[PDB]
RNA sequence: AGGACCGAACCGACUAAUGUUGAAAAAUUAGCGGAUGACUUGUGGCUGGGGGUGAAAGGCCAAUCAAACCGGGAGAUAGCU
RNA sequence: GCUCGCCGGAAGACCAAGGGUUCCUGUCCAACGUUAAUCGGGGCAGGGUGAGUCGACCCCUAAGGCGAGGCCGAAAGGCGUAGUCGAUGGGAAACAGGUUAAUAUUCCUGUACUUGGUGUUACUGCGAAGGGGGGACGGAGAAGGCUAUGUUGGCCGGGCGACGGUUGUCCCGGUUUAAGCGUGUAGGCUGGUUUUCCAGGCAAAUCCGGAAAAUCAAGGCUGAGGCGUGAUGACGAGGCACUACGGUGCUGAAGCAACAAAUGCCCUGCUUCCAGGAAAAGCCUCUAAGCAUCAGGUAACAUCAAAUCGUACCCCAAACCGACACAGGUGGUCAGGUAGAGAAUACCAAGGCGCUUGAGAGAACUCGGGUGAAGGAACUAGGCAAAAUGGUGCCGUAACUUCGGGAGAAGGCACGCUGAUAUGUAGGUGAGGUCCCUCGCGGAUGGAGCUGAAAUCAGUCGAAGAUACCAGCUGGCUGCAACUGUUUAUUAAAAACACAGCACUGUGCAAACACGAAAGUGGACGUAUACGGUGUGACGCCUGCCCGGUGCCGGAAGGUUAAUU
């Protein structure tokens, strides 16, 4: 769980850990590794075009398994491992012809546990089935939004999509945002929680536990000068403006959805 | 103190010399220039 | 050349040294 | 490796210089200069089909040239290259 | 164990004095801060001027920066000297 | 040439970068050298850089670059696939001695090693751009084994002292030796081997992975260093005849041990932590197309080949960057003695220097220092600057506190040399001898020799024993900022910026947003416990009332309202 830290110096007064002792304490699988360069934030033209990225620890990519083709042929869950690419855990999952994969580990799932994907599997936790074979009603992730494209909807560290309707060729979705969202049947998803209920518990306690994952300071526009912000100068600390983003487009209340395509496929917006 | 200009061969050769300067219509006409003032050095080079 | 030396001059002399490059 | 005309083209001249004499009566090595593309095989063949004598090895230098002045011209001398041939043991040069 | 303590290399620059046609177009001497980290450094690479980059001073972008430098418009214009 | 002085974690030695003949020798002193110059990094001329193993070139890739086609853009052009480049990384092999005025892992002597082409005897299943394994990797810490290296003893050579003494338990010097080859050790990883099947590895596969029986417990990989050979050699303190003073042909003694010991090696190890730690080839292994007493591979030996470029010299500097023979700047490696915790510091060794104007005199004043009666901050904007404190062990230590701190609070005691406990103790290392053995780089018993802290008692010297160098001033009240950090290169280091935390707001993914006429890329190979923006700034207690103004969000009734007709 979540442990203090004794506060035997400035910087660790304030630290919170997530421990979990049941993650694999070696080297990762090798064959589902791969290269993954940071960018800093910067773009083929070279320019910053996302802020405050840059430095951090070296990590190697793992492929995981979002799309779960592996239909019928049971696994067994070799190991938890620890993923840098991401707030949750994975899964090192072991099919029954001798191939390994990295899934994401959800909630209850622990080494020694069968899971299987296609259309005639169980309904227990890590189990993959098309949202046409899922009794309404039930807490989901890995959530897909076209058939065969791999899961996008609630691959965070303690997310979940709840099955709350199904109508016609459609199933309704209550995303961990507050949002009824309509998603086809034919798109699998996996069955409870994805597994790291306790990783928004932590407390990093100083900046350089921001600095090593790359994030780089954020300097308040109202520190600026006129030039660079449109929060400007001033003689000691004026704002004087309605505040806004450094491109001069009203932040704190202004929505920002246009995309009208894909407004058949929304019931009620978040709140 | 440290000056300004710290040298390199790697770097003048593939920052000023011929081959980057050819490499594009502008280095080209660079060296248009340099061959229409009759320099006797279209580039560093050496 | 360009060492400055004035207070705030384009080019006097004078021992401090923000205004003064010849 | 061969072809005597090119042969012909690669030596140029002997070599007297005080450390090519205490090379021959030291180590058995005449001090040529040759061309400026000779590689080792055609030199080595040159002093074998041009001296009639036998060679053990060919260790080839580049002397780069030096600059000499006038005003506000500097010239410079060309560069050449250096030749150490060591013989097996019989030679008439 | 630790953005832990003291302290050389190393990275900085808080105070004083010297120097100010300097040994130096920003240093020297004596003390001074950090010194396992948000550290520092070699080598290569990318971002280009109303643009870049900026733990943000309008700071830096080749001793130049409230808009670099070079050439051109160009013999701009100058009720001013 | 002899004395003196300085550096000695550098002001010594070797390189990379950069420079480009400054290297060595002869000759010259007009100009250059902040003086003279016979000298010189200067003029003139000549000489000097030798490689299968070192580096480059080469094979392979990272960031990034170019990019057939392609997509996009008035044009120029942009982006990008296949590819092809791109080291700062991965990949074959040589050391020791000597020698030139100037080159050396390149030349010579001795001893080696690696990879290709081709030839001969045999064993035969060979084949790639594809599959698999490996290459292949983080921070920190701790222990063990060593070695470089040093010290002492033994031995060998030389010395018996310009002035009291020096045949002694005295003085000075030397006591060096590599790669390769064999051994496979201290350790580290690992459970081996056979047979049968398979929805996995783009197709296949004897390979990798999975599953199941049978058998067995020693099998393989890795790995410092030690030892033997290498070595009947080389080097080596000193001597034989000579000399053109600078040495060359010549032999050449001992060349042993024990202890201490790295930041180096085993070690890309082991443990632990979260922040979860390159790629590809060489290499091994498996087959598709193709060929099967041929071709191709494998074990051994012979034979040929290993090209081309760099190599001088400087390289914390008078040779590079700074206009200068400029108190500046500049990455890597080597890292001795005594005292010390130490790469601090002090004195020294090897080696290198005395910094390219001197000679005097000994005014004011300026600079850098030393000391100072009595007073002791009275000075001044202000204790600025100086003075002062300063080390190890031990005793002791307040308010407050977030229970960690505060704290090295404050404050104080001992400290040198000699003798004894103990001809040198506890500890550390570890020979000879006895026995056992899967028989060696072993295990017990052992304890010599070597090294050696701190303590206690007594004595004794001085004014002073942390004696030099080195080396905290301390306490009390208070503002701001939680803190470590960051910042106006060159007048401002701060109360400014950041910060962990908190909140608000947008964002449902082909996301918001950003760069871009566009294609597209970042966001992100992430998915609302995520991301972007904005404001506040740890933590404790809290965050009140106002929606009339402006903004934002919601609404659609009515009015007003453009292009169009």
């Amino acid at each position: 769980a979540v442990v203090k830290c004794k506060p035997t110096s400035p910087g660790r007064r304030h630290v919170v850990k997530v421990v979990n002792p049941e993650l694999h304490k070696g080297k990762p699988f090798a064959p589902l590794l791969e290269k993954n360069s940071k960018s800093g934030g910067r773009n083929n033209n070279g320019r910053i075009t996302t802020r405050h990225i840059g430095g951090g620890h070296k990590q190697a990519y793992r492929i995981v398994d979002f799309k779960r083709n592996k239909d019928g042929i049971p696994a067994v869950v070799e190991r938890l491992e620890y993923d840098p690419n991401r707030s949750a855990n994975i899964a090192l999952v072991l099919y029954k012809d001798g191939e390994r994969r990295y899934i994401l580990a959800p909630k209850g799932l622990k080494a020694g546990d069968q899971i299987q994907s296609g259309v005639d599997a169980a309904i227990k936790p890590g189990n993959t089935l098309p949202m046409r074979n899922i009794p309404v009603g039930s807490t989901v992730h890995n959530v897909e939004m076209k058939p065969g494209k791999g899961g996008q909807l609630a691959r965070s560290a303690g997310t979940y999509v709840q099955i709350v309707a199904r109508d016609g060729a459609y199933v309704t979705l209550r995303l961990r945002s507050g949002e009824m969202r309509k998603v086809e049947a034919d798109c699998r998803a996996t069955l409870g929680e994805v597994g790291n209920a306790e990783h928004m518990l932590r407390v990093l306690g100083k900046a350089g536990a921001a600095r090593w994952r790359g994030v780089r300071p954020t300097v308040r526009g109202t520190a600026m000068n006129p030039v660079d912000h449109p929060h400007g100068g001033g003689e000691g600390r004026n704002f004087g403006k309605h505040p806004v983003t450094p491109w001069g487009v009203q932040t704190k209340g202004k929505k920002t959805r246009s995309n009208k395509r894909t407004d058949k496929f929304i019931v009620r917006r978040r709140s | 103190m440290k000056r300004t200009f710290q040298p390199s061969v790697l770097k003048r050769n593939r920052s000023h010399g011929f081959r980057a300067r050819m490499a594009t219509k502008n280095g080209r006409q660079v060296l248009a220039r340099r061959r229409a003032k009759g320099r006797a050095r279209l580039t560093v080079s050496k | 050349t360009c060492a400055r030396c004035d207070s705030x001059s384009r080019c006097g002399a004078x021992g401090k040294x923000s205004g003064x490059a010849s | 490796m061969i072809r005597e005309e090119r042969l012909l083209k690669v030596l140029r001249a002997p070599h007297v210089s005080e450390k090519a004499s205490t090379a021959m009566e030291k180590s058995n090595t005449i001090v040529l200069k040759v061309a400026k593309d000779a590689t080792k095989a055609e030199i080595k063949a040159a002093v074998q089909k041009l001296f009639e004598v036998e060679v053990e090895v060919v260790n080839t230098l580049v002397v780069k040239g030096k600059v000499k002045r006038h005003g506000q011209r500097i010239g410079r001398r060309s560069d050449w290259k250096k030749a150490y041939v060591t013989l097996k043991e019989g030679q008439n040069l």
